[PDB]
């Protein structure tokens, strides 16, 4: 149950620096006041990061998706190659209730949304789904500062999450702040691209404020501090600067 | 009192020992051509007739390791012994008489 | 080498007597900086005393004579060597 | 080579026979007071 | 003892090395999570319908509890070969993410499913990593996958442009070019169908009829684990040097309730090369750490045996409050001392001091009068 | 030992640091020639003629 | 077989540069040891009357 | 810049003469001021 | 011609006696090939590192 538009809105979508954001814990191992030198993937330090103010972007190794967002208007994530029932495709839905993960051949339109009713009872992201296997539900994911790491290795889908509370107005703070791991799911896809929703007020869809911080990550090795309560606290790049 | 780093041979002796051992504490952590770096997991996992295979090639890596850090041992108190012989020496003629 | 373990001390045991020289090393080694030690310092055969006036023309010798009140019994410049090098 | 290097001396023989020169210039003129 | 170690019947005055000692652990403590429920390996193998080669399937089983017993007393199984572990251990250890692999093949490449190995099928088909883990079977099913009028569902490949990656599935049943005019995705010359057809009939003698294989694959501590095997848990005890199995960490030490903090998804804990310090027990969800029950050298000293025959019995760096290489005779009401190289047992101090003979350590030297 | 190739260096790479020890006593032996050449000519402090 | 190949060269190659560093720090050890007599002796004979 | 030892960047040559401070070779080396 | 290596080649003035193929210098190192379609001396050299 879904229309095409007419307003084909465009995102103004600048460029920014990425400074030190998107470190994560990379094991499920406790550490206290040690240096640990690790190579995996990440994102490097003092790198272009794209800044949205809804196109199709590929996925790469990974992706790092950033909101300072007011009010939580950003619900929704759509992964995929095609788009289309013709391929397996992912789906996530963080609504009010409890978060539902899905795995579909889902029959995306051009332009998917939830859209919500003024009490609200509506749910029009596709249109037909019909061979799939697995499914998920848990709490809900989500002014503040949402940062996301989207990660495919091995058959496996890491979804890692951190909130922080923001001040600034614009640009991204200049500080360090670790993400713990969110979610794992024993799933293989061959994910190539990857979508954004929005959760416009269909009364007449009113979406504009929809501003996010977008990256790609690299595989490098980096050098994570543990201080006495086992949180990472610093870390060096290793392939950036002969002192470094 | 105030001027630091004014006692470097005897802060470098130390590190060097420092840095000995750890390094041989951390080779302790490699596969060496083997299945895993630690013996009671394979000991457990698999059938002797293989486990001595295993600990065989566990047991001549570390071998190689203590022995290499046995001879830099010795250099090392050759080295420290002729500098005590020295100091001896030196308190011997410079602090009992005129030199 | 084996970490308490039975099949790796009886495989062990037969590449013959490797590490029993290498022990008896580290042994003559450790004897040898207790011996470098005491030819060092043991110097005398008694043990002397300053006497408790001390008038030696105009030299002090406050800085470098042990001090009564630490029971450490050292003097200010050993302590100040033994407290920068950790 | 075969990765190998061989890396200079930091003190070059220029150096060195400059040293030895005001050495000897210095026990001819001066003797042992200079030392 | 110095005896036998010194090689002589005559030993002088003097202190020598003997051997080390160590504290015996009590009992053992097994602890594995509480969930249980029969796991689903029924479907797996008595499956009435098989894929093709290029098309295995692949299944994953996860959160059950595993009973290998029943899979390795049954001599239904032709081929039962297992590479990273012994087949009698399989049920005494736990893992998480178990796959199996299942497929039909010719009697005649079962050889092929192996690491290194080269052939139509290791190579084409489906390539086992060369560190695979796990095990594989194999066993005839020429009643079931053989029919009088020839079976033509088992599609095999024999043409590819190059080979396949480890695990690697490839399902597109594209034209193959083999000369340099291209095909334009035209049959003919130089041109065939990548996919060909069995010809499995009850006619065909042993090697030709149709085996049915399926290949375990296991992980080895990369994760909580999940798929545990049929052992039974245990109660745990505090403040002795006991054995400890928490699920499937095998070690010896002694526990006591710790004070690190662990986030809600980590585990267990270490410092410095895989010394493993602290575990979460899978029943309570309780931290505690492990630390190595006490250990360390023994020395003696004798004034020579050609004065007298009593020995003192050193123990280097060990607390003199527990002590009992067992010689129980120096533990009943013999005098004991403590300095800091050990313990002392066989000497009474003496508050004089003089210019001594044989040294200890630290200051402390014993002599001859007892 | 490896002569530029990958499974050389990949095989050598589950050896551990032999190669960091190793190289970490040439540059000591070369910076104890470089103290022994200056502790052997630099007695003075001055340049005479 | 490859990588049982490449591993005995590797492990040959390993006890010869493991020699060869050794057969070096003796060297260097003798070395500095003269080259510590030549300095005292310098400093003695040429700077004044020994 | 160009040196017996190899090629030197980052740093600038000058032609005075000072102390040693960190030894680079073949009678050169550098410090700082850059 | 079957004699494989990295480096950078270069004209030699080398002068082969007619039946050799390739040259060395000591240790067991080519440093001069011919090649068979042209018959000319080249010379190897391995090109730098540091
Ligand atoms: C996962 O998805 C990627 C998508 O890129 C697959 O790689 C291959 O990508 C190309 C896009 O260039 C797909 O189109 C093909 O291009 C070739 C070369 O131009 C052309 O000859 C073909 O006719 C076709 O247009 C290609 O389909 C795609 N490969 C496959 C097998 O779909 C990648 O293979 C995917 N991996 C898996 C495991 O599915
Ligand atoms: C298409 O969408 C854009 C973005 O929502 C609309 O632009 C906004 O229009 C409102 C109406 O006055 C303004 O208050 C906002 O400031 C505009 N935003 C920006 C970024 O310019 C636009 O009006 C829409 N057009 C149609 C025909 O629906
Ligand atoms: C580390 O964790 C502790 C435990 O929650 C935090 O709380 C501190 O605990 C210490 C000793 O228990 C107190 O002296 C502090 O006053 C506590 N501070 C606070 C803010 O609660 C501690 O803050 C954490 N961080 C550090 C650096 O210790
Ligand atoms: C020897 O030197 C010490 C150190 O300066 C003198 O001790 C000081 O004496 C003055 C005057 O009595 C005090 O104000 C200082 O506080 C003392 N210093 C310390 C560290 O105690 C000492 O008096 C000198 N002795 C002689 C005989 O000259
Ligand atoms: C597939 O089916 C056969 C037959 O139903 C199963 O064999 C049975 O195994 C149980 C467990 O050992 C025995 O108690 C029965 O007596 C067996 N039946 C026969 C007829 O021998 C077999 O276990 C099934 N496969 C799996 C994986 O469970
Ligand atoms: C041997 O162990 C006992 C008990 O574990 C130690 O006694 C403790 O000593 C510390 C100070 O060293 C005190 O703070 C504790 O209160 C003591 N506990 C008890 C139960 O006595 C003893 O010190 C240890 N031996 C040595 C040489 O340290
Ligand atoms: C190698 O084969 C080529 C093929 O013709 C020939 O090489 C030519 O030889 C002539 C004289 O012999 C030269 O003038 C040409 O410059 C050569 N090159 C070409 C491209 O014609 C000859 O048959 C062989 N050359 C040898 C054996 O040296
Ligand atoms: C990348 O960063 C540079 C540095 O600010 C900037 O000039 C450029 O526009 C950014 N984007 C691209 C595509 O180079
Ligand atoms: C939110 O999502 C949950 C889970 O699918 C669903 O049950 C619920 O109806 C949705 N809407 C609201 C308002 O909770
Ligand atoms: C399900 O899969 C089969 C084969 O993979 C396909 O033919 C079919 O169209 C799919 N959808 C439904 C509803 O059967
Ligand atoms: C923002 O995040 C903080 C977490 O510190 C949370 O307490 C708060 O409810 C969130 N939302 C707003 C509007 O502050
Ligand atoms: C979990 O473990 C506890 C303690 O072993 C036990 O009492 C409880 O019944 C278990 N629950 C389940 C669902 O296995
Ligand atoms: C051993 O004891 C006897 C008995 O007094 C004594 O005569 C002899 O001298 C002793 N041996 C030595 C080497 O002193
Ligand atoms: C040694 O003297 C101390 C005095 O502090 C006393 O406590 C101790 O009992 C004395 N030892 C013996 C053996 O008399
Ligand atoms: C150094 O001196 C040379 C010689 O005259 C001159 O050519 C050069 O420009 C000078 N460089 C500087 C930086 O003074």
């Amino acid at each position: 149950q879904c229309v095409n538009f007419t307003n084909r809105t465009q995102l103004p979508s600048a460029y920014t620096n990425s400074f030190t954001r998107g470190v994560y814990y990379p094991d499920k191992v406790f550490r206290s006041s040690v240096l640990h030198s690790t190579q995996d993937l990440f994102l490097p330090f003092f790198s272009n990061v794209t800044w949205f103010h809804n196109p199709v972007l590929p996925f790469n190794d990974g992706v790092y998706f950033a909101s300072t967002e007011k009010s939580n208007i950003i619900r929704g994530w759509i992964f995929g190659t095609t788009l289309d029932s013709k391929t397996q495709s992912l789906l996530i839905v963080n609504n009010a209730t409890n978060v539902v993960i899905k795995v579909c051949e889902f029959q995306f339109c051009n332009y998917p949304f939830l859209g919500v009713y003024y009490m609200e009872s509506e749910f029009r992201v596709y249109s037909s789904a019909n061979n799939c296997t697995f499914e998920y539900v848990s709490q809900p994911f989500l002014k503040n500062l949402s940062e996301f790491v989207f990660k495919n290795i091995d058959g496996y889908f890491k979804i890692y999450s951190k909130h922080t509370p923001i001040n600034l107005v614009r640009d991204l703070p200049q500080g360090f702040s670790a993400l713990e791991p969110l979610v794992d799911l024993p799933i293989g896809i061959n994910i190539t691209r990857f979508q954004t929703l929005l959760a416009l007020h269909r009364s007449g869809w009113t979406a504009g404020a929809a501003a996010y911080y977008v990256g790609y990550l690299q595989p490098r090795t980096f050098l994570l501090k543990y201080n006495e309560n086992g949180t990472i606290t610093d870390a060096v790049d290793c392939a950036l600067d002969p002192l470094s | 009192s105030s001027t630091a780093s004014a006692l470097g041979k005897l802060q470098d002796v130390v590190n060097q020992n420092a840095q000995a051992l750890n390094t041989l504490v951390k080779q302790l952590s490699s596969n060496f051509g083997a299945i895993s770096s630690v013996l009671n997991d394979i000991l457990s996992r698999l059938d002797p007739p293989e486990a001595e295979v295993q600990i065989d090639r566990l047991i001549t890596g570390r071998l190689q390791s203590l022995q290499t850090y046995v001879t830099q041992q010795l250099i090392r108190a050759a080295e420290i012994r002729a500098s005590a012989n020295l100091a001896a020496i030196k308190m011997s003629e410079c602090v009992l008489g005129q030199s | 080498i084996c970490g308490d373990s039975t099949e790796c001390s009886n495989l062990l045991l037969q590449y013959g007597s490797f590490c029993t020289q290498l022990n008896r090393a580290l042994t003559g080694i450790a004897v040898e900086q207790d011996k470098n030690t005491q030819e060092v310092f043991a110097q005398v055969k008694q043990i002397y005393k300053t006497p408790p006036i001390k008038d030696f023309g105009g030299f002090n010798f406050s800085q470098i004579l042990p001090d009564p009140s630490k029971p450490s019994k050292r003097s200010f410049i050993e302590d100040l060597l033994f407290n920068k090098v950790t | 080579f075969n990765g190998l290097t061989v890396l200079p001396p930091l003190l070059t023989d220029e150096m060195i026979a400059q040293y030895t020169s005001a050495l000897l210039a210095g026990t001819i003129t001066s003797g042992w007071t200079f030392g | 003892e110095t005896k036998c170690t010194l090689k002589s019947f005559t030993v002088e005055k003097g202190i020598y090395q003997t051997s080390n000692f160590r504290v015996q652990p009590t009992e053992s403590i097994v602890r594995f999570p509480n969930i249980t429920n029969l796991c689903p390996f029924g479907e797996v193998f008595n499956a009435t319908r098989f894929a093709s080669v290029y098309a295995w399937n692949r299944k994953r089983i996860s959160n059950c509890v595993a009973d290998y017993s029943v899979l390795y007393n049954s001599a239904s199984f032709s081929t039962f070969k297992c590479y990273g572990v012994s087949p009698t251990k399989l049920n005494d250890l736990c893992f998480t993410n178990v796959y199996a692999d299942s497929f039909v093949i010719r009697g005649d490449e079962v050889r092929q499913i192996a690491p290194g190995q080269t052939g139509t099928i290791a190579d084409y088909n489906y390539k086992l990593p060369d560190d695979f883990t796990g095990c594989v079977i194999a066993w005839n099913s020429n009643n079931l996958d053989s029919k009088v009028g020839g079976n033509y569902n088992y599609l095999y490949r024999l043409f590819r442009k190059s080979n396949l990656k480890p695990f690697e599935r490839d399902i597109s049943t594209e034209i193959y070019q083999a000369g340099s005019t291209p095909c334009n995705g035209v049959k003919g010359f130089n041109c065939y169908f990548p996919l060909q057809s069995y010809g499995f009939q009850p006619t065909y003698g042993v090697g030709y009829q149709p085996y049915r294989v399926v290949v375990l694959s296991f992980e080895l501590l990369h994760a909580p684990a999940t798929v545990c095997g049929p052992k039974k848990s245990t109660n745990l005890v505090k403040n002795k040097c006991v054995n400890f199995n928490f699920n499937g960490l095998t070690g010896t030490g002694v526990l006591t309730e710790s004070n690190k903090k662990f986030l809600p998804f980590q585990q267990f804990g270490r410092d410095i090369a895989d010394t493993t310090d602290a575990v979460r027990d899978p029943q309570t969800l309780e931290i505690l750490d492990i630390t190595p029950c006490s250990f360390g050298g023994v020395s003696v000293i004798t004034p020579g045996t050609n004065t007298s025959n009593q020995v003192a019995v050193l123990y280097q760096g060990v607390n003199c409050t527990e002590v009992p290489p067992t010689w129980r005779v120096y533990s009943t009401g013999s005098n004991v001392f403590q300095t800091r190289a050990g313990c002392l047992i066989g000497a009474e101090y003496v508050n004089n001091s003089y210019e001594c003979d044989i040294p200890i350590g630290a200051g402390i030297c014993a002599s001859y009068q007892s």
